[PDB]
């Protein structure tokens, strides 16, 4: 509708045992920063992962709907069915009809998981644009970030030379430090084809010349 | 007596509890026509025999295409039949728009089921007084249903409607083993055979009434109709 | 007259129907008593069982309709509970509406309305049950009101409740000459004497359920066992 | 008008003054702001002068209601309430500042309602297009240990102020001093400075009036 | 407040044969100075020898696409009995004139083949309305295309010396060199062009690569 | 100019001791545009009671009819009289419901009580709160320049002979404030024997 | 919000400890200069173990607190026993989210159950329900966010923490701000609940001001 | 006539109407199921007869889950059962999510007990001819049992049972142990108890399923087939025959 | 259902042409203890009896007549909880007319609603009308006062009347005794008189309940007033 408590900067990448993402926790409003340490991952089933920046607000609200959708039916209702090719659909219609209202939310969301053999990294938009792309980023990310996750993740062989979290532990200190709408804390998860794990809190890492040159505090 | 006073009650409770409604719905299943189901549990055969009230007729249908993955025979009623297909319809056209997903036959069924029979639990709603053989090729394969309009839902490896579904159980009992997991031809055989023992048996086998409808692993929803059976026989 | 699926105005000036109501009120043998004082009001009861493959820890028949309020229930199961429901939901609303706290007496008397309209349905039955009111007011003192399901409500001195009422009556009549005489717990052990004598029954510790209301304090409680025992010793001294 | 409240411990005293204005001129020189709500519950009211009495006039009605229900004495919260729930639902357009005042056995109690719907208890209250002059006084004329007097006395001076300092306030002061065992209205407690003068005007016969047409209707009916 | 309009549109060019069609169209999408996506169609295979675009927002391109798709499925259901391109073609402008209230548009086109041997094409604006069309370019880049486009396919111009009959394989010539040349023109074209032949057999797709820079 | 203003329009009432009187403009044209100088605007319901309205004429007529309506279905079933109070009253409840639309209307009420014999007056206002009168009562657009005439020429003892002069040259007065030339005027003198009724000679144009 | 503005400095924090949470916050509303209300409360029992600080404008908090207590009381009667963590905080989040924009709240819920032990959330003006390990709110924060940042205490006591509160608050309303008068406190513990009151005049000459709880 | 098998919204001469008794009968005239309550958890049971070979089971059974922690069973009409539950869970769920806890065994009996009860005022809506069985393990309360009647009555329990059997089979239970050592060897013995039962029972062949909410189920509600299920009926088939 | 139901009433035209429903109601009448009504012209008596029946009781906890207003009164025979109710609707729609207007009530008008209720229920299904009557008993400047409401919908004027058990038997003594001038004190007198002469099973300070309209509308008695004029002619 209107941002109150906003998160930026959800970055999210595919590669051959997985899907990795990596988000910064922070609740700022307009730019006091309220809530430092804040969560932005809500696990769907364990198979797939939902990365969600926009409006927190929001996003509370949207747990709860994917939250009733495995509480019911004899077995359960994101078990045998319910692909995340399906789950993607869903989402994308739910935006679509807010902006039929024009009562509309405020999100960006990534979902993220495995199929059966294929990995699943899809789009959502609060313009409700859905697609699937290996790379995607969010926010500042989406401007300055993207091109240089590109570079990596346009070129397909070299992508197989490597599992990604090092090209994203990277680009997510670059943008540390030019933005300092930014906070020094990020959590990175890592979605293999059977499990679903993630490292809890990390800060920056400091440079070489890159943190003589340039810092991330005012 | 009391025969108008179990009538007059959808409400209906006896000494022994009995509920003549469902009694009565049953009866209406019998004046139907003969179906059988079969399935192997990777293709899925149903003979069905579609009549002509009179010589200068022509049959009337009773294998109805659901959808490109699940389909009926109907055995009862042609009118009432017609009313329940719409609504399922839409319930697959609604999965598709928004899940893009068949979805199970079975979560189906059930769902169907629920909305009848709770009009039964309150003041109006007749019967319906058709029985379906429900099949349909899902996920896990093949799965045979039977609705009764008692919505008493079932999944059989195999079952039969009309007068003297009795007789053909047995046979399919009997032939059951030799069905197995094989062979389109030999289902379609026992079928023919098995429609036989439906019948009252002195009338001969017709090639204009009978009606092969299959459905199995890289099948969808085709009908074998009048001559077309002739290959196949 | 045709009570068949209708209910009408008869020359019997009752109706065959709420007579019923009031006669088969139990199903089991528990029987009730309440008697107010101005150190207490108390209502006694049974607990009682068919067998022990029940709990008998979440069994009751007393409720505890708020803090201040405490209702005994003499009625079908069935339809003792929903009506408990109702009046939880009719109470709060009135304490969020008016801000101050709902009258006893006040209680009765909506419950009261709303048995009757369903007296002039002919399309819908009353609930079968008999609801007595305890309390402890601040604004007359203590007060206990019965209910019946006729939309009779009355306060009494002291009623008894079960199939014996009548039977109970006598002795609370006897009593009720004098029973500012009695203190706190006097008046307990006389409550417990009167239920024994009716039931024919020398009471056992886990057999009865006196439940108390307690006069300056907002307090309905349901006693423990010392207490309960200290009693039941006590009229043993008199024997 | 400026409307006020003092307590006491054993009484209250409202008084407010009289006096509506239209224009720059004035549309009622005498007038009553004193509202019966019940009889021991009483509000002042203030503002737009119609949506004050439409509130009187139904508030009135739930109380009544309740009080024979009941069979008891009413409470001045439970009147607060019913007001205050009243303006969350319109969201505004309502333009009373109300002053809700009442005696119980429960204690003297205070309320002040403000458009935006916004209450309080305070030992004084005052509103009034006067309110920001009359409060200077208050303050420091406040100590406690009222009593009923020392309550007049401030509550008169109170009154005074607003007349004097407020260009939109003027005429009569009219005090209304509420205990729990009798009521008193005082009507005129002042009177200042009165209504016109007399700059002349002589009469003289209907026959000076050059008359277009003359009619009788006889009326014999009374 | 947020918008009620957004452009995504590409850039789509329909060939009408006497027996075939091909309706091609870039991947790149795109809407102002940033870059939406580097791939993606906006003309599908509707099937049965049935190709349809629309150009205009993303959004409302699926959508529009996956409801004409049920109506077909229950219209057969409701006895065995098949839309014509023509009855597509009313269809489409019934839910278009509901959407002159819905703020969110696009220009649709449908193209297939007839059963008189030869291509139809019907083009909608978008408010409702229908024409009946020979060729058809549709996106930003066609108004600039398209007179030359007429031209070179057409030779129906009142300036031109001759005509001469299309061939299906010089149709495929002149798609190719319209797009190359579109994209150092625009920023609308580029990347890729998928190409949609549409003959008697069944349906056809070729993808060729264009420039970018 | 105003939802009110298009054709103008004042009214006066003034007491007099045993009597009382209601004195009103006529005029009707259409914008600034005079065709015609009548158009009651005061009308009676029973002989003694007088209702004066003063909106746009529009509105005057459709809330007269309201009154109407509802005053004889309510004499009907109380069966006895109305009083001078009740209609009061009941022009407040109206006066409530137009509130939230275009129809403001400003009534004046007058009329002297002869089943009690005390005069009343009264005066509404267009949000509709009613404010009894005394001595004197004013309506229209000119009520400020009104109001200061009435506070002015009033004495505190009224004879129906000097009431006739005192409303005639407020009459006279009040015409000349007019932008919309609102020329002839009507005067009702009241008594609980008789009623007067003259139309006055003013300017003309 | 409905037909106030508040432009003025609110101080509140809610501090955990072992034994619970202590609240404190400031006394009256202003909108500017001119006294908007004079010395009131926000800490409000809702339950007997369940306190709110209220802020914002005083309209709409004051409705949404009562329409909590009607949920909570009917709950109350037939689950038994009250924890504040999902149960309380939902029912405030679903209002104003729903009132939406027309709402303005800013709401620390604190509460103390055995259950899990004490509580603290916070309703921002988006609804978001955060457990934190203590929370500062208000538009004064800005002026505490240093002293908290400089001081770097640690370990709690009753004692302790009344003084922390104490000079943070204090602070706050002397650079700018219209807000004043007493401080008002609740230690909030399996005793019970322990009111303090502080004057105006008892509250400067504070420091301490932790920021690790542990 | 009774004149009364016609109303459902009335009084009687026997005081509930011959429509609730009826109801009441019918629960009596389905198969059998059992459940036993422990300190650990507890273990449900039922008894399912065969019908013949070509029918199979793959959506209709007798025991049936409530959300995600929530175990039950019924003996009754099985379509009306189903109607029931399917609405119980939905409701459950909306509470669930919306006070954020997870719903108290009691607090869902409450909301289905005035269901029930609402249906016995009216003649509009013919009650359910079911009974039904819940309860879990909670967390921090225990384990609960409840048994909900279409008498309008329900209690909590240390041991129910239902169907033909009823009186017999809580005669077996109320021989044994309040504790009932742990989980798993209730398990085996409940086996028995059925596995005793059937000799009552038999004209055809049954089914044994059995289920549990355990202390190392963590408290949700599983099914108990597999190697499990085969051991209890083995040790039922040394000790007797019957 | 939830709309359905009996939508033509239980009452109905019978070839003899009464109302069978009707008529059982002036037995419902007639089985309620003994009330009168002496109207004194400046003054209005109403009283009765309350028969008491169980020592149990408390205070004089529900009465038999009810304020609707601050000017009338109700007292009635008939069923009691019925009266309740019908004095929970009244009493509402009382104070809502005439709130709207400043306006004191007048008589006519609280019967002619209080008909109205009673007809409606007649003319519809479903419920049943009330098996009450009142006596509408109230005072107003020098306005004719006490007034009667059948159950059948009708209206009457009266100067006086009776009701309950034997109500034709108390009639035809009040007939007789009740003439002319007579006193506020005086018509409570004769009231008890003419209560006790219809039955007594005693008569005590507590098994009165009188009530009069006199100065300012309706007082309720004190009781230990009633008893001095118990003594005052017993």
């Amino acid at each position: 509708q209107n941002p109150m408590v906003t998160g930026t900067s959800v970055l999210g990448v595919k590669f051959e045992g997985g899907v990795v993402i990596a988000a910064d926790m922070l609740g700022s409003y307009g730019s006091l920063a309220r809530f430092r340490n804040i969560s932005r991952i809500m696990r769907v089933n364990n198979s797939t992962m939902l990365g969600a920046s926009g409006d927190y607000a929001d996003f509370q609200y949207l747990k709860q709907v994917l939250g009733q959708m495995v509480i019911d039916e004899e077995l359960l209702g994101d078990g045998h069915s319910y692909s995340p090719r399906a789950i993607h659909s869903w989402l994308t219609r739910a935006m679509y009809s807010r902006r039929s209202k024009m009562n509309p939310l405020w999100n960006t969301m990534v979902i993220g998981g495995y199929a059966d053999g294929e990995s699943f990294l899809g789009y959502v938009d609060m313009l409700g644009v859905a697609y699937e792309a290996p790379s995607l980023a969010t926010g500042y990310g989406a401007y300055l970030a993207q091109p240089l996750l590109r570079e990596v993740l346009e070129k397909q062989p070299v992508l197989s030379q490597t599992e990604a979290r090092d090209l994203v532990e990277r680009c997510m200190r670059v943008l540390y430090y030019r933005d300092a709408r930014s906070y020094n804390r990020f959590q990175i998860a890592t979605v293999t084809e059977k499990g679903v794990e993630i490292e809890g809190p990390l800060s920056t890492e400091t440079n070489w010349d890159i943190a003589h040159m340039i810092s991330g505090f005012e | 007596m009391f025969r108008n006073q179990y009538d007059n009650d959808v409400t209906v409770w006896s000494p022994q509890g009995r509920i003549h409604q469902i009694e009565y719905a049953m009866e209406a299943v019998k004046q139907g026509s003969a179906t059988v189901g079969l399935k192997s549990k990777t293709h899925a055969v149903l003979v069905a025999l579609k009549r002509a009230q009179s010589e200068l007729a022509a049959h009337q249908k009773k294998i109805l295409h659901v959808d490109n993955h699940i389909g009926i025979s109907i055995a009862g009623l042609t009118a009432d039949a017609r009313l329940l297909c719409n609504f399922m319809r839409q319930e697959c056209l609604d999965s598709r728009f928004v899940f893009d997903r068949p979805l199970p036959v079975s979560r189906l069924v059930s769902l169907i089921g629920s909305k009848t029979q709770i009009p039964t639990q309150r003041y109006g709603r007749r019967p319906y007084g058709v029985g379906l053989l429900i099949a349909g090729y899902d996920d896990m394969g093949p799965h045979i249903f039977q609705t009764c309009p008692s919505a008493n839902y079932f999944d059989c490896r195999a079952m039969s409607i009309g007068a003297r579904s009795q007789s053909a159980r047995t046979y399919l009992e009997r032939h059951m083993s030799e069905f197995m997991e094989c062979n389109l031809n030999e289902l379609v055989k026992h079928g023919l055979r098995a429609l036989r023992e439906t019948l009252p048996a002195e009338q001969d086998l017709t090639t204009k009434n009978v009606s092969i409808g299959i459905v199995g692993k890289d099948l969808e929803f085709t009908i074998y109709d009048d001559d077309d059976v002739s290959p196949f026989l | 007259g045709f009570d068949r699926h209708i209910t009408i105005f008869s020359p019997e000036g009752r109706l065959y129907q709420v007579e019923y109501a009031f006669k088969a009120i139990n199903q089991g043998g528990l029987t009730s008593v309440a008697v107010r004082g101005k150190d207490c009001a108390v209502i006694v009861t049974q607990k009682k069982v068919p067998d022990k493959l029940l709990d008998s820890s979440t069994v009751t028949h007393l409720f505890k309709i708020t803090e201040n309020i405490g209702c005994v229930m003499t009625g079908m199961t069935a339809d003792s509970r929903s009506q408990v429901q109702r009046a939880r939901y009719e109470a709060a609303n009135w304490k969020y509406k008016y801000g101050y706290e709902i009258p006893v007496d006040m209680l009765c008397k909506r419950i009261a309305d709303i048995s009757q309209v369903y007296t002039q349905n002919a399309e819908m039955r009353p609930l079968g049950c008999c609801m007595i009111l305890i309390g402890i007011d601040e604004e007359q003192g203590p007060q206990v009101y019965k209910c019946d399901p006729a939309g009779y409500y009355c306060g009494f001195k002291a009623t008894a409740a079960g199939v014996k009422q009548t039977e109970s009556t006598s002795f609370l009549e006897k009593k009720v000459k004098k029973k500012f005489d009695w203190t706190f717990e006097q008046t307990v052990e006389t409550a417990i004497t009167c239920l024994s004598t009716v039931l024919s029954i020398d009471f056992k510790p886990s057999e009865i359920e006196v439940g108390v209301v307690t006069v300056e304090n907002p307090k309905f409680r349901i006693l423990t066992e010392a207490e309960i025992d200290a009693h039941l010793v006590a009229l043993a001294e008199r024997d | 008008t400026t409307i006020a409240g003092v307590v006491y411990k054993d009484g209250i005293v409202l008084g407010a003054d009289t006096r509506a204005t239209e224009g720059m001129v004035v549309a009622d020189k005498n007038c009553s702001k004193i509202h019966f709500i019940s009889p021991n519950i009483y509000c002042c009211g203030a503002g737009t002068a119609a949506d004050t009495d439409m509130t009187t006039q139904l508030i009135s009605s739930n109380l009544e209601l309740h009080s024979l229900s009941t069979g008891r004495l009413p409470r001045v919260v439970t009147a607060n309430r019913m007001l205050k729930q009243m303006l969350f639902r319109y969201q505004g357009y309502i333009g009373a500042a109300l002053v809700l005042g009442g005696v119980d056995v429960t204690g003297p109690h205070l309320y002040s309602i403000y458009p935006h719907g916004s209450t309080d208890k305070l030992p004084y209250v005052t509103m009034g297009s006067g309110s920001l002059a009359a409060m200077a006084v208050f303050e420091d004329k406040f100590r406690p240990d009222m009593e009923e007097e020392e309550a007049k006395n401030l509550v008169s001076e109170a009154i005074a102020a607003g007349i004097f300092n407020d260009l939109g306030s003027g005429s009569n002061i009219d005090l209304c001093v509420i205990s729990k065992n009798k009521l008193d209205f005082l009507r005129p407690y002042t009177v200042p400075n009165k209504k016109g003068t007399r700059l002349g005007r002589y009469r003289c016969e209907k026959g000076t009036t050059a008359v277009l047409t003359e009619k009788i209707t006889p009326l014999e009916i009374e | 407040r947020f918008s009620p309009y957004v452009f995504n549109g590409g850039t789509i060019l329909a060939i009408a044969g006497e027996d075939f069609a091909i309706v091609a169209s870039d991947t790149r999408l795109s809407e102002g100075f940033s870059i939406h996506t580097r791939d993606s169609p906006k003309c599908y295979k509707l099937t049965d020898k049935t190709v349809i675009g629309c150009s205009g927002f993303h959004g409302d391109c699926l959508t529009l696409t996956k409801i004409i798709e049920a109506r077909l499925k229950m219209y057969k259901h409701s006895n065995n009995k098949a839309m014509t391109t023509g009855a597509i073609a009313a269809m489409l402008s019934t839910i278009l004139y509901s959407r002159r209230f819905f703020p969110y548009y696009v220009y649709n086109i449908i193209g297939g083949l007839d059963e008189e041997g030869k291509g139809a094409v019907y083009s909608f604006d978008p408010v409702g309305s229908y024409q009946r069309d020979s060729f058809k370019a549709g996106g930003s880049a066609s108004a600039m295309l398209q007179p030359l486009l007429d031209n070179q396919v057409g030779f129906k111009n009142m300036q031109n010396v001759e005509h001469v009959p299309l061939s299906l394989d010089r149709a495929m010539r002149l798609v190719k060199d319209v797009f190359i040349s579109a994209a150092e023109r625009d920023v609308y074209t580029g990347d890729a062009l998928r190409i949609c032949i549409v003959t008697k057999e069944g349906i056809r797709e070729e993808t060729v690569s264009l420039r970018k820079d | 100019m105003s939802i009110m203003s298009y054709n103008g329009g004042a009214v006066m009432a003034m007491k007099g001791k045993n009597c009382v009187a209601i004195a009103a403009d006529r005029r009707f044209g259409i914008q600034a545009q005079m065709v015609t100088t009548d158009f009651q605007k005061i009308f009676p319901m029973g002989d003694r009671l007088y209702i004066g309205l003063a909106g746009l004429a529009t509105d005057v007529q459709t809330v007269a009819q309201r009154l109407k309506f509802r005053l004889n279905l309510y004499e009907l079933k109380e069966g006895r009289q109305i009083k001078p109070y009740t209609l009061m009253s009941m022009v407040a409840n109206l006066l409530y419901e137009k509130r939230f639309g275009p129809y403001y209307t400003e009534p004046v009420i007058a009329g002297l009580d002869p089943k009690t014999f005390k005069p009343f007056i009264c005066s509404l206002d267009l949000i509709g709160c009613p404010m009894v009168t005394d001595d004197f009562v004013v309506s229209g657009t000119c009520a400020e320049q009104m109001y200061g005439m009435c506070e002015s020429l009033w004495e505190p003892n009224m004879d129906p002979d000097h009431l006739f002069e005192t409303i005639s040259q407020a009459m006279l007065n009040a015409v000349d404030r007019d932008a919309v030339s609102g020329m002839g005027v009507i005067v009702h003198i009241i008594e609980k024997d008789k009623i007067t009724t003259r139309t006055l000679k003013a300017r003309m144009d | 919000w409905e037909s106030r503005e508040v432009s003025t400095g609110t101080t509140i924090m809610a501090v955990q400890f072992d034994g619970g949470v202590v609240l404190g916050a400031d006394s009256r509303t202003t909108t500017g200069s001119y006294i908007a209300n004079r010395v009131t409360d926000k800490l409000t029992p809702i339950h007997d173990r369940i306190f709110c600080c209220r802020s914002g404008s005083a309209a709409d908090t004051q409705a949404v607190a009562d329409a909590v207590t009607y949920q909570l009381g009917f709950h109350s009667i037939e689950l038994n026993e009250p924890p504040l963590v999902h149960t309380a905080a939902s029912l405030f989040k679903e209002m104003c989210y729903r009132y939406r924009e027309d709402l303005m709240a800013g709401i620390i819920i604190a509460g103390w159950d055995p259950q899990e032990g004490g509580q603290v959330y916070s309703v921002p003006m988006g609804g978001m329900m955060v457990r934190q390990s203590f929370a500062i709110g208000g538009s004064g924060s800005s002026y505490i966010y240093g002293y908290v940042d400089a001081t770097y205490r640690e370990g709690m006591t009753k004692e302790e923490c009344l003084q922390f509160t104490a000079n943070a608050l204090a602070l706050a309303m002397e650079r700018d701000g219209s807000s004043g008068g007493v401080i008002r406190l609740a230690a909030i513990a399996e005793s019970g609940v322990e009111r303090q009151v502080l004057l105006g005049d008892q509250i400067p000459k504070f420091a301490v001001a932790t920021l690790p709880p542990a | 006539g009774t004149g009364y098998d016609l109303s459902a919204s009335t009084f009687s001469p026997d005081g509930r109407v011959f429509q609730v008794e009826y109801a009441m009968k019918a629960v009596e005239n389905s198969s059998t199921a059992i459940g036993i309550r422990c300190k650990d958890g507890v273990v449900f049971g039922v008894e399912k007869l065969v019908l013949s070979k070509l029918y199979e089971e793959g959506s209709n059974k007798r025991l049936f889950n409530v959300d995600r922690h929530v175990g039950m069973a019924v003996a009754g009409l099985l379509a009306d059962a189903r109607s029931l539950a399917d609405i119980a869970r939905e409701e459950a769920s909306n509470f669930r999510s919306n006070f954020g806890y997870n719903i108290p065994l009691k607090h869902l009996a409450d909301r289905v007990a005035m269901y029930v009860h609402a249906y016995t005022l009216y003649s509009a809506v013919r009650p359910f001819g079911c009974s039904f069985m819940l309860g879990s393990y909670s967390v921090n309360d225990g384990a609960q049992l409840y048994m909900i009647d279409p008498s309008g009555v329900s209690y909590g329990y240390w041991g129910c049972a239902i169907g033909k059997a009823r009186q017999a089979a809580k005669t077996e239970i109320e021989k044994l142990q309040m504790k009932e050592m742990t989980c798993r060897d209730i398990v085996k013995e409940v086996a028995k108890i059925i596995y005793i039962v059937h000799d009552e029972v038999k004209d055809k062949a049954f089914e044994l399923e059995l289920s549990w909410v355990g202390e190392l189920t963590n408290g949700r509600h599983e099914i108990v087939p597999k190697d499990i299920r085969e051991e209890a009926e083995k040790y039922a088939k040394e000790s007797l025959k019957e | 259902m939830a709309e359905r139901g009996y939508s033509f009433s239980l009452t109905t035209f019978s070839p003899s042409g009464k109302l069978v429903q009707i008529e059982y109601a002036l037995a419902a009448v007639a089985g309620g203890a003994p009330s009168v009504g002496i109207k004194a012209a400046n003054g209005v008596v109403l009283a009765t009896e309350k028969k008491q029946k169980s020592i149990l009781y408390d205070e004089r906890s529900v009465h038999k007549v009810e304020p609707i207003t601050k000017h009338i009164g109700l007292v009635y025979s008939g069923m009691g909880p019925d009266y309740r109710v019908l004095v929970h609707r009244a009493r509402k729609l009382a104070q809502q007319y005439y709130l709207v207007y400043q306006e004191p009530i007048p008589t006519a008008q609280l019967v002619q609603r209080v008909a109205s209720v009673m007809q409606e229920y007649t003319q519809s299904g479903g419920v049943r009308p009330f098996g009450v009557s009142l006596l509408i008993c109230g005072w107003n400047e020098g306005r004719p006062y006490l007034f009667q409401s059948d159950p059948s919908g009708a209206y009457f004027a009266w100067k006086a009347t009776a009701m309950g058990k034997n109500y034709v038997n108390g009639k035809t003594f009040l007939e007789k005794r009740y003439n002319e001038d007579l006193e506020l004190e005086d018509a409570i007198h004769t009231a008890i008189l003419t209560l006790k002469e219809s039955f007594e099973g005693q008569m005590t300070e507590d098994n009165i309940e009188v009530g009069i309209c006199n100065e300012a509308g309706f007082r309720r008695l004190t009781p230990t007033e009633v008893k001095d004029y118990l003594a005052a002619i017993a």
